[PDB]
DNA sequence: GACCCAGT
DNA sequence: GGGTTGGGGGAAGCACTGGGTC
């Protein structure tokens, strides 16, 4: 038993960061381990040694480059270079951190410098903190390369993310599961099939993808992952960066659950799959106001959402399959 | 002088804290999260709830249309005018009034004197600290639980659409070269029975903090640096900020929303010294809980004056049968 | 469940195949709440039956299936003792729900 | 010179407000949820409403329509004039003047100067980056409780289909592909006792946000950018814009619905200063809050000008009993 | 120049403004819920109505009639000669001329100019966004409120079952197995004591609605595209239009239909200026409302003509007693 | 209880076919009623037309419709009176008028 | 406190 | 009852104050 320590900084950014400790121990073994939720500290406690705790990260900082480096001062489109980076100086700030390791793990030595933490990994940084009277300069939240490395490998494996760009402005939409009173490594290994790499949609005929609360349900419905939420307990931490007119800022930030929408789609898609996703896929191009009603009506349990929805997405077009219409009444009866 | 004002709010089919417009088209509401206790439990229902923010707001605007009725209008910032609320900076030291004064920022003497907006609400000057703590504060206009326990669902979310029709040089409509300002976007206003609360502090106005009594005869005395006449006029310029409230001023989008606005059923007191709020217009257990607390202040020394509307309060209370605000207003006015 | 076999009769109104496009009977239905409007919605739904019945045939199709009356009562003996707004709601919803379906049965 | 007009409106037989699209068959109209008793809880019942948007837009209508006949009519936008109410939209750095001039956009009084219409509805620049508070404050539509609660929201709408007769130059309707774009929709179509609560701010017009007063000899005296008598006349087209509102131009497709309107009682308060706004009609027992919110306030100091009609109020204030709304504001256009 | 109509008319026993059968055989007509007052409380009821579609067609219809008198009917629609409402369906970019010539859709100033009947009636181009709001405004027919107390409804429907007759050579009714016609359909009418209220905007025809007025030298002056005299001869048509209005060709039912329909009560006003609409017929006390709106509208020295019927308004009121119905836009035309 | 489905089948043979007989009107005035006094006047419209329709359909080979039991009456006059409010008098007034279209097997 | 940046 | 049409196209957020570095 070793029990690695993981600092308390951000409830959002500690998530990132001890979260993403199993991603390495996996390419180094590590059987029999597990992660003891705190809300935000996450302890990992594991009998391994730490010598392959930095094995993991080396091979994980080399598929990161070689991702990086794949893809086109250098600027890649990767997750971690311009995915879900809304800002330009950390496109190139962070990879050459990523690489850094590499003249520091490979020869077994230990992190001495310090980088500047950007807002996509964690939202309560900023340029302007208050103290006692008035703001400062610079960033103040400064992190060490230890604990900086640990984010990326979580952030780009584990939790999704969806980008809409239109042109100049551009959204970025930011989903992550944290545990709350327990979980394995059954349930983590399986959030990592959620993430979508290159979520670059654009055009006009895509534009479903406006809102947060909409982006989330186009990216759950396109990945039928595992559906062990039936009988465990996880809840949805989601923000957004959006650059409306090339102005970086965060505007929408709230905090809802998963399991009851992973309760509403187990039993949805289970009378028939082929007609399913055409419905839903239909209701969010043509009918695109009218799936936030269908929305709204998972995480309270709303009657007339589920009637809202239909009549507004019908006058457009609609297959209206009937055994899907079977699964609304599983849930309701 | 020191009055608490509560109740519930009966305001349906209103657009307020919307999420602004810069790019997202779909224009929806705020949206919140409540708890309600029922099958030996506790649920959640997502129904939206609106900030003091704009209470705050829709105050700072009222104080300088009834502070512009006397002719004290004078001592009164010019960003107050123009709905700024900057309150000066980090290196602002003058400040900019209606005829252009200059006024040096070295105490709260000199600066409530001279100025009434940066009093009520406060200021602050990081360049020499003197940090003015507002003296007004609201609070969050949220949907009770009763009303959750009487309905647990339902859209109570109206999404309407707008257009905005637009013409070119002779009447054609473009698409996305012709420069063509043609927009069709969605609202959604919000219904409901919400709460409200405001706590008014016109005790320190035109009395600093730092020193509150003179203390120079032995006898603790307020230390009033400003002239009592205007001071008294400066009362009512508060006091009556909290009318328009009670009308529809609440919130945004007044020129096209204008929430259908009457309070149900409200409940004051108003005291000559420092005294508690009552209970926030959201359990369902606010009004016997009221009836606790002033048996509760009044053990203590306080004369505290309690004003009812459309609540019986029980009868040892020598409450006092209100109708509107307007005469809550005018019997606090005198004192 | 005396639904499926009621539900694909109020579809018969807002598929394609059959172009009448009656939705206020079902904005009716769906927003029905306190005893009475639920079942004078579920009326109009229910008189236009001729209406199916000659527009099957002028395509090809069978005419399409009436519901049989032996499970109609089922909502009139639920409605009474289910009064409040509750559970009839729980119900009234679906009923507007199944509405909206296909049922390809005029090809 | 703030005025409040609150009351009653038997309006029925209009397809206002409607939510509908290009593609999108069966246009329908607006349901805005309420609250209620119905000798019960504060329970949720649908009801159709009417947005304010729509009172402000035909507000425009009104007053430029009466701001034609006034001499100094040429000081308007030429948008305007053509029933657009796209003032200072996104595609153009300036509007355009009646006469055909056009308007600088870096000053606000300005802008107010020589146009009445952002001086009388508000305006937005987007380029520059300057806005303008509204004048005018409208409220949505929405009928009486007990009206509601007496029907207990039996339907309310009536759903009638409407086509057309295109035939073609043979005289024969065939296909779709044929060329016949002749069609089935259905219009929806309301009733009740509805209610408005509309409010005009006339002490704000000819004041810039940025430079409300000058205080030349430290005296109150607001900043005006126009001439007294030109603000005179804004202001009597400004309250003669009310006269369409009751007079059946409360929405669109006029040319179809055109809703069926009645005086019912109206009170309005008026007193050339900071007036807080009256209490709407949705409540059945709104009529008991008019008889507190203005008995005492008159003792205020207020010279508080009541017209009401339609209703006897508490027989002890200087209420007017008005007969339509024509004379009220012809009562309002004499003080000022 | 506007026009308000409204009053008090009878029907009995008309099939106008029917859904549309289809293979059902009850024609259901158009039910509109529409307010009562009683003196319990305020109830809702839904009534046999007509729709102002109809209206504004047949007020198409009759102004074509008489524009084709006028030897300026040149400029015209071919869908208009055909009794077409239908204004530009997509599917084709430009239009057909009366005349048999080519109408381009690329401005609004010609478009009126050569089409008279949508320079009153409005239009509608989505291929070129061609957009004009009808000068013509139609309400609904509905019956007034105290005919619903006095008769209570009485479910105010009157079926007729009637069928068809196909007999061949052979003279035989058939079974429907052999290609015949032997069926029973049902059509019901409607009786009551309606109103009927219409609004007349003769100030925009011959101008359009881009550029109203030129301000040439800083004065009000129309801009007008066309020649005054046709201007006038359209103003004429638009008053003619509304003689058949109230003579019965209102509605449809074109084989059955016209009942009675003669008017009971008339009132108007007409003024070049911008006037208010007269109460629409529905209430039992709209006729003092009127008087006050006719009243009070002249004491704010607006040239205005006032034209009634049946009840004289008063002594005080320079109205005169209008008889028929042709004669009212005739002492309006002379007065221009 | 038990008379709601009787009447329907007897309401039931004036909206089918195989009977040359479509009257809408008094099915629709039963239903989307506004007074009590009227919903009997429907009734009575409705059952009116019991001697013209008991003898064609054995004509045209179909069994005989089955006569309403005047048991039934009894219910259908005796419910009426104590319920005079409009809340739920409009529930009654369409429950007996949605029986008129089902699958009643009239000519097999 | 003046610099920085993007791809259908 | 017996057939013709079920939207039609156009719009379905611009500008506006970007927040990080160094």
């Amino acid at each position: 038993f070793n029990e690695f320590k993981t600092p308390q900084i951000d409830p959002i950014f500690d998530l990132y960061v001890a979260y993403g400790y199993v991603v390495s121990l996996i390419r180094g073994g590590a059987k029999e381990a597990t992660l003891i939720p705190h809300g935000a500290s996450y302890l990992i406690q594991t009998d391994v040694s730490n010598e392959e705790f930095r094995h993991g990260l080396v091979d994980a900082l080399s598929s990161m480059l070689s991702l990086h480096i794949a893809l086109a001062k250098l600027v890649s489109d990767a997750d971690f270079s311009a995915g879900a980076n809304i800002n330009n100086v950390y496109w190139d700030s962070v990879p050459r951190n990523l690489e850094k390791l590499m003249k520091d793990l490979e020869k077994k030595r230990s992190v001495k410098g310090t980088a500047t933490i950007p807002i996509t990994l964690m939202p309560s940084a900023g340029k302007y903190m208050l103290k006692h009277f008035g703001v400062q300069g610079g960033n103040p939240i400064k992190v060490d390369l230890l604990n900086y490395a640990l984010a990326w490998v979580g952030f780009h494996y584990y939790t999704p993310y969806i980008k809409y760009a239109k042109g100049d402005t551009t959204w970025i939409h930011i989903y992550q599961i944290a545990p709350v009173e327990e979980v394995d490594m059954i349930s983590i290994l399986s959030l990592k099939d959620l993430k979508m790499h290159l979520p670059h949609y654009y055009e006009s005929n895509l534009d479903f993808l406006i809102n947060r609360r909409l982006a989330l349900l186009y990216h759950l419905l396109h990945s039928e992952a595992l559906e062990l939420f039936t009988e465990k307990e996880f809840v949805i931490h989601s923000y957004t960066l959006e650059r409306s007119g090339n102005n970086q800022a965060i505007r929408s930030f709230e905090e809802e659950e998963i399991g009851k929408l992973m309760d509403f789609l187990w039993k949805l898609k289970r009378r028939d799959f082929y007609h399913a996703i055409k419905f839903i896929d239909d209701l969010l191009k043509k009918a695109t106001e009218g799936a936030l009603a269908l929305i709204d009506a998972i995480m309270n349990e709303r009657l007339e959402g589920f009637y809202t929805a239909l009549k507004l997405g019908k006058k457009a077009g609609v297959v209206s399959s009937r055994e899907i219409v079977a699964a609304l009444e599983d849930i309701i009866c | 002088m020191y009055v608490r004002i509560s109740g519930r709010i009966r305001l349906n089919a209103h657009s307020l804290n919307a999420q602004g417009g810069g790019g997202t088209n779909y224009i929806e509401i705020t949206k919140t999260k409540v708890t309600v206790r029922t099958e030996n439990g506790w649920t959640v229902v997502e129904v939206p709830a609106i900030t003091g923010n704009m209470l705050k707001h829709w105050h700072f605007v009222g104080f300088v249309d009834y502070f512009k009725t006397t002719p004290y209008g004078v001592n009164l910032t010019e960003r107050a005018l123009r709905y700024n609320g900057t309150r000066f900076g980090q290196g602002e030291t003058t400040a900019t009034k209606a005829n252009g004064a200059t006024v040096q920022l070295n105490d709260e003497a000199t600066i409530i004197k001279e100025l009434a907006d940066a009093d009520v609400h406060g200021f602050l000057a990081p360049k020499t600290g003197r940090r003015r703590v507002s003296l007004v504060k609201a609070s969050f206009i949220l949907p009770t639980e009763d009303f959750i326990k009487e309905v647990e669902g339902e859209r109570l979310i109206t999404a309407i659409k707008h257009n905005r029709v637009d013409v070119d040089e002779k009447g054609a409509i473009g698409s996305s070269k012709e420069g063509t300002a043609q927009m069709l976007f969605s609202r959604e206003y919000a219904t409901g029975l919400y709460g409200f609360s405001i706590v008014l502090d016109l005790g320190l106005v035109g009395i600093p903090q730092g020193l509150p009594v003179k203390f120079e005869e032995n006898q603790p005395r307020p230390n009033i640096v400003i002239d009592p006449n205007e001071r008294k006029a400066r009362i009512e310029s508060a006091l009556k900020a909290l009318i328009p409230m009670l009308s529809g001023y609440i919130g945004a989008n007044l020129a096209r929303s204008f929430p259908v606005f009457k309070v149900e059923e409200l409940v004051a007191i108003a005291s000559e010294g420092p005294i508690p709020a009552l209970v926030h217009g959201f359990y369902e257990d606010y009004i016997e809980a009221n009836r606790s607390i002033i048996k509760n202040a009044r053990a203590l020394g306080f004369n505290i004056e309690v004003f009812t509307y459309n609540v019986d309060l029980g009868e040892d209370i020598e409450a006092t049968k209100v109708s509107s605000v307007e005469e809550l207003v005018a019997n606090l006015v005198k004192m | 469940g005396w639904i499926r076999n009621i539900g694909r009769y109020l579809s018969y109104l807002v598929d394609d195949t059959f172009e009448e496009y009656a939705y206020d009977v079902v904005d009716g239905i769906a927003k029905a709440r306190t005893q009475e409007e639920l079942l004078e919605g579920v009326y109009k739904a229910l008189r236009l039956a001729p209406k199916l019945k000659k527009k099957a045939e002028s395509k090809g199709c069978p005419p399409p299936r009436i519901p049989s009356p032996e499970d109609i009562e089922a909502l009139e003996e639920k409605v009474e003792q289910l009064s409040n707004p509750k559970d009839l709601r729980k119900l009234a919803v679906s009923l507007a729900l199944w509405a909206f379906a296909s049922w390809n049965n005029c090809p």
